[PDB]
């Protein structure tokens, strides 16, 4: 990157330091609904095209990404847990042998058993903070976690999370690829960067930064509980917003 | 007491051919999407304080001032140099008293007649035209209309990670700021070797002084005549590139073909070229012609009002008695559906609330806001601006800026005042125009 493109990027950094509001939520959105499939278009890499679980793979294969285990609770981003590769594939079953290390890629992965096409739904870490210096609410983007949709026989559909992966240090491996976002549509025009920062993204609600560290599926037996809570939870979110502003209140006109 | 240190009243030169346009709020985008087309909705609330834009397009008549501008005063440079000419009495380098002043330009002294110019006269005004080996067309070389002028970022000197001074870049005190940090900045030079031959750098360098802010830039300023024919593959453009800025019935036409660079080269001729026929009251700040950005466009295109899909009142795009109220395609195959084929007149149709005309169609107009798919949520709405200085070795796609608006071309979606449209910096269209702004002096009242 030249010297311009970094200052630019450094001028289109969120800052949430003092923001006198946040709203720290988690969602679930599933790669097997529209508005999402963006990050599943091509399940299995094709030349040079490659899905988001299939670009992560191949960075972290190239030690260029730093992810964290998925910690049930939490998700502090920390050197002790950076996750081991080498573990990862042999504890989520991943069948690999090691090539010609070259310090380019650690272990030789077939595309045929990269678990590209399993990871279904992605959990995101979404911060919405309201901007000290001009008022205005804005959502940032904090870690993406790939949650691989498997099966476990007796067990059925699993969906363990794999690993988090802090936004930023995706983000500049997100930011140069195209992408189509419609299917009616078929011009790669924007980026997957643009995906997330425009929130074109859907998904449920399925954690707050609560103070009890309590998730929506402890106190919601069935998926329709965790669909109206879900929902609750967007409709308080979007009510701060409506409630920050007073153009639309006509009480005056009496 | 407390009475205060008022200044001098300044004074408002209201400029030539521009309408004032209020500062108001806007929401930016289109709400209801097409989906059809693919697009995804993107709409963000914004609000912009007053500022000055044009009427109308730049016509080809008023790019010609320009080009004229600069062949004249390189043709005066030719005279006085010695090499062409050498009179030195075209090029002031000592004052009156006879103490060495700056080297500027003699504008009193008129460029000698084609007839009673002298050899050295002639030579020096014909280093600078082109004369076609085969049809004996005498033309201006399009790699001779150069212009050197100067940007100072006054943006950029403003950051607080860009002070000139160490300690002053962070004023929390927990920080200890390294004495000797180097913070590298860029900054766009350009200078004309002994060939002949421009050339554009960005040094980057660290943080050493004032003459870091200042961009230089040559940009060769003729218009790209032969947009006509590379925009449209087996037509009959041709005319239009020999015609549009050379006939004398195209002048009033919006000119065509100017660049990103080109149209902001002109905005800024036009600044300097003001403030040198402007006496300044003494402490005078007054601002440069600019190009707009998407914002300040998309504003003044609907009027302010965010229920206005179009730069009129209605929603239709034709009037009850079946005239249309812009230039564009409005059927298949049908650009002359509206009266006009290529651009038409300014200000043939009716104008905005505002006053502003020819607003969405006849060319596309150039904006100062570089391009992004995510650009509206990534500017803040304070007038919102994504400005982005590219690098000379920077990739080519980073060089695209916002073109917003509708030309004699885009269907009734490009027309739309909030449908994105881009191109890049460097290629100029021959549906693509401009219009340099600057933000109003102002201190009215409220609503
Ligand atoms: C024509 O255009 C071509 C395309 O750009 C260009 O071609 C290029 O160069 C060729 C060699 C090459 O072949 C090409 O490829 C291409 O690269 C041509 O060369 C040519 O452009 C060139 O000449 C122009 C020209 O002279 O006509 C230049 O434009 C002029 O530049 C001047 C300075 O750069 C401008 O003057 C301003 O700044 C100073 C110098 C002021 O002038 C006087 O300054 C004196 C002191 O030195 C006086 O003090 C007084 O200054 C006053 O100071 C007070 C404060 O005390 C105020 O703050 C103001 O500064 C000023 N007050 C006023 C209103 O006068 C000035 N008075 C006198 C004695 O004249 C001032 O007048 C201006 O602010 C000038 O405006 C501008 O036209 C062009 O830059 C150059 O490229
Ligand atoms: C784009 O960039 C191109 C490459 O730089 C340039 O092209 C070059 O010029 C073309 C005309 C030609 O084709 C080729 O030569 C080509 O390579 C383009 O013109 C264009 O340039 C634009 O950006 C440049 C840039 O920043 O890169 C600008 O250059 C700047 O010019 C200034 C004026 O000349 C420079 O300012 C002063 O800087 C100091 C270091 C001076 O050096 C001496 O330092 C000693 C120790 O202090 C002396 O005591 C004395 O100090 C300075 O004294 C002056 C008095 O006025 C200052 O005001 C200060 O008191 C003090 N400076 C400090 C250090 O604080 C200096 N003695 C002298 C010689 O006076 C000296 O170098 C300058 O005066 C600036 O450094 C430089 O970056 C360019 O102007 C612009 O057009
Ligand atoms: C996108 O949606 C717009 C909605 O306005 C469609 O515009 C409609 O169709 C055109 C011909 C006319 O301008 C109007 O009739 C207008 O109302 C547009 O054509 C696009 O339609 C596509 O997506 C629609 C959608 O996602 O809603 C589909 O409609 C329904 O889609 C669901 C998908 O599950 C399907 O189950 C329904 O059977 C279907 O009606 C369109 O089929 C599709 O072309
Ligand atoms: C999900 O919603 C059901 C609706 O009855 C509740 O009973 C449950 O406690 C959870 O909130
Ligand atoms: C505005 O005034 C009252 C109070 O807000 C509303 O109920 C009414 O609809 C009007 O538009
Ligand atoms: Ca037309």
């Amino acid at each position: 990157l030249s010297n311009r493109a970094q200052e630019f990027n450094r001028r289109l950094t969120q800052k949430t330091d003092n923001a006198p509001w946040r709203r720290v939520v988690y969602r679930r959105v599933d790669l097997m609904e529209e508005s999402n499939a963006v990050l599943y278009y091509p399940p299995r890499p094709i030349g040079d095209r490659k899905n988001l679980f299939s670009t992560i793979f191949g960075l972290i294969n190239s030690n260029s990404l730093d992810v964290y285990e998925y910690l049930d609770g939490f998700e502090a981003f920390t050197d002790q847990y950076k996750i081991k590769f080498q573990e990862f594939l042999d504890r989520f079953g991943i069948y690999y042998q090691p090539s010609t290390n070259k310090n380019a890629e650690l272990f030789k992965v077939a595309d045929s058993d990269i678990p590209s096409a399993e990871v279904k739904a992605y959990y995101v870490k979404e911060e919405w903070y309201f901007t000290p210096t001009n008022s205005d609410v804005d959502i940032k983007i904090q870690a993406i976690c790939p949650i691989m949709t498997g099966q476990d026989e007796f067990g059925e559909v699993r969906n363990q999370p794999l690993f988090w992966i802090p936004y930023e240090n995706i983000r500049p491996y997100i930011a140069r690829e195209r992408v189509m976002l419609s299917s009616l549509n078929n011009t790669r025009n924007s980026t997957i960067d643009d995906f997330f920062r425009l929130n074109l993204y859907k998904g449920d609600i399925v954690k707050t930064e609560n103070l009890h560290n309590r998730a929506l599926a402890e106190y919601c037996p069935t998926p329709d509980s965790m669909k109206m809570e879900s929902k609750r939870i967007d409709k308080e979110l979007q009510g701060f917003r409506d409630g920050l502003f007073v153009t639309q209140d006509t009480t005056w006109m009496k | 007491e407390l009475t205060g240190a008022k200044l001098s009243s300044w004074n408002e030169p209201s400029p030539f051919g521009m309408i004032q346009v209020p500062r108001g709020s806007i929401v930016l985008g289109n709400k209801e999407a097409d989906s059809l087309w693919g697009i995804p909705a993107e709409s963000r609330p914004i609000s912009v304080d007053a500022f000055w834009m044009d009427r109308t397009e730049i016509t080809n008549a008023q790019y010609r001032q320009f080009v004229y501008y600069v062949r004249d005063s390189i043709i005066r440079e030719r005279l006085a140099d010695p090499a062409y000419g050498g009179n030195e009495e075209y090029k002031i380098t000592e004052n009156k008293f006879g103490e060495p002043v700056t080297p500027h330009l003699d504008w009193s002294k008129p460029i000698p007649s084609e007839k009673r110019a002298t050899e050295e006269e002639i030579a020096a005004i014909n280093s600078v035209y082109y004369t076609n080996p085969v049809t004996h067309d005498r033309k201006l070389n399009p790699d001779q209309m150069v212009y050197r002028y100067e940007v100072y970022d006054y943006r950029s000197a403003a950051l607080r990670e860009h002070q000139l001074k160490a300690a002053k870049r962070n004023l929390n005190t927990d920080i200890k700021v390294d004495p000797n940090a180097v913070v590298m900045i860029s900054k766009d030079t350009a200078f004309v070797d002994e060939s002949g031959n421009i050339i554009s750098e960005t040094i980057t360098r660290p943080l050493s002084s004032e003459y870091d802010f200042l961009n230089t830039y040559i940009v060769p300023i003729y218009p790209d005549e032969t947009c006509w024919v590379n925009d449209f593959p087996n037509a009959r453009t041709e005319i239009y590139t020999r015609m549009y800025f050379n006939h004398p019935g195209y002048d009033d036409y919006p000119v065509v073909g100017i660049s990103w660079e080109q149209a902001q080269a002109f905005c800024a001729w036009r600044s300097e070229f003001f403030r040198k026929g402007i006496r300044l009251p003494e402490g005078q700040i007054m601002d440069d012609f600019r190009l707009p950005t998407e914002a300040e466009w998309e504003y003044a295109a609907r009027m302010g009002d965010s229920n206005n899909k179009y730069p009129w009142s209605t929603e239709d795009l034709r009037t009850g008695r079946g005239c249309f109220l812009g230039n564009f395609k409005p059927g298949e195959g049908d650009y002359t559906a509206d009266g006009h084929l290529i651009p038409s007149r300014v200000s043939s149709f009716s104008p905005n609330d505002f006053g502003l005309y020819d607003m969405a169609g006849n060319v596309a107009e150039w904006t100062s806001t570089a391009f992004s798919e995510s650009g509206l949520k990534q500017m803040s709405d304070i007038n919102p601006e994504l400005e982005y200085k590219a690098a000379l070795t920077d990739p080519y796609i980073l060089k695209q800026k916002v073109v917003r608006g509708g030309s004699w071309k885009d269907v009734a979606r490009f027309i739309r005042s909030a449908t994105r449209s881009h191109e890049y910096q460097n290629v100029g269209r021959s549906y693509i125009g401009f219009r340099c702004v600057r933000t109003s002096i102002a201190f009215s009242s409220g609503k």
